[PDB]
């Protein structure tokens, strides 16, 4: 019901990328569940946009489309794959797992 | 089939929160050659390698090195460009089997020479293939 | 059906921010319609996290949500308003028309 | 209330294209009165409440004042002469970017100063300052 960091295990193994993942074999990605409604707080980092959008909605649901519980910062992971065929080790593959989830 | 020196930097990186790569991209890269083991004299053992490395140039290599898989002898590493000596060092006994040498500075001119199939030959006087690890920190 | 910028005029007089907002009466804010489907689209800078949650939804919609179409690209206006009382002009107030819309 | 001299600059700003104000926010103070103007040279004082954040740069503030004359303004803390200068145009500006640049160090606080000239229309203050977040 509220935009909160829900909590999303992941297994690559269910999705068919252990194909070029070669580790880990999964990780705690989150998802941001729950939905934005007017007044939103300043604890979801909302953005000058979404404030009016959800006023707009407010007003007129047909006017204007709601604000959206999506991530605002996305922490690394450190991941071993193949990159077109090369054994990659990357410590920071940046925008895997969620951090802070917002609106916009 | 997962190199065994790039699962323990997975591992290794992941346990011990004190340390971290000297570069995010961390590559790994195999031998071509398979079936070389020519004998000379003074017990001079050579044998040559090959590596298909393709470093993008938006890159800098932090560091490189050759990982070379023994059982007292002078490791002599060169390169077929007749024949550039890159580095040369000592081991010693028979009981390490494992060994790296640096090669950071050869594979910082093949970036500017640009990416072409590299071979070398190593002068000593499922397999434990060797590889060649490249540290690159992307500057994108 | 696709996330796109879909047109949306706004005016303050209609949201009451008549105010505090001196000027303008109004502008173009645009939004951001749509829905995002695997596989996502290059068009809508996605992420690393939303191309996951975008295979975990298409595999078991009940596992994870879909992914969202949220600005992603906020242009800023001229504006003149009273901060707490006090004339001000920002001829950048960032954030808010929308330039650029994706999936997150 | 909207200050004609705002309103001015927001239309120069969006007709014209080329041009850009020196500074993000620009800011408009306004005086406080005390129906005071002795002759002999006439004179009078102002007083504004300036709140300037610190996490702010001043490029440039101008006070904004409505009238050859002699110009002198000053500043009480001791009296302190600000600027000076020569003068039927109906206003004027004197820079004063210096006087708050001190004042955005001293916190918000109610300033007063003096002008004196040697020989509706309320004198206001404007701040050009530009955000460093
Ligand atoms: C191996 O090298 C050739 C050129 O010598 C190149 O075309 C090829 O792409 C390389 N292999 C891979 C997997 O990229
Ligand atoms: C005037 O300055 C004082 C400084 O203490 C401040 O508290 C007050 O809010 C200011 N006046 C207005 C209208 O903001």
């Amino acid at each position: 019901n509220y935009c909160k960091r829900t909590p999303l295990y992941i297994d690559f193994k269910e999705i068919g990328w252990d194909s070029w993942i070669i580790a880990p074999p999964g990780y705690e990605a989150y998802e941001c569940r729950g939905v934005c409604n007017y007044p939103l707080a300043e604890h979801l980092t909302p953005t000058k946009h979404a404030i009016i959008q959800a006023l707009v909605h407010l007003k007129n649901s047909q006017k204007a489309s709601k604000a959206c519980c999506v991530p605002t910062k996305l922490e690394p992971i450190s991941i071993l794959y193949l990159d077109k065929g090369v054994v990659t080790y990357k410590f920071k593959y940046e925008g895997m797992a969620v951090s802070e989830c917002g609106c916009r | 089939d997962p190199p065994e020196y790039m699962l323990e930097l997975y591992n290794k990186f992941a346990t011990d929160r004190t340390s971290m790569p000297s570069a995010n991209i961390i590559r790994s890269f195999k031998n071509e050659d398979l079936f070389s083991q020519p004998v000379s004299f003074n017990g001079l053992r050579k044998y040559p390698l090959l590596f298909n490395v393709s470093i993008p140039h938006h890159e800098e290599v932090i560091m490189a090195e050759l990982r070379l898989y023994t059982l007292d002898r002078k490791i002599t590493i060169f390169e077929v460009l007749n024949m550039l000596v890159l580095v040369s060092g000592e081991i010693y006994g028979t009981n390490s089997e494992w060994e790296t040498f640096d090669v950071t500075d050869a594979i910082r001119r093949w970036q500017k020479s640009g990416s072409s199939t590299h071979q070398l030959e190593v002068h000593i006087e499922n397999k434990h293939n060797p590889l060649l690890i490249v540290f690159s920190d992307d500057q994108s």
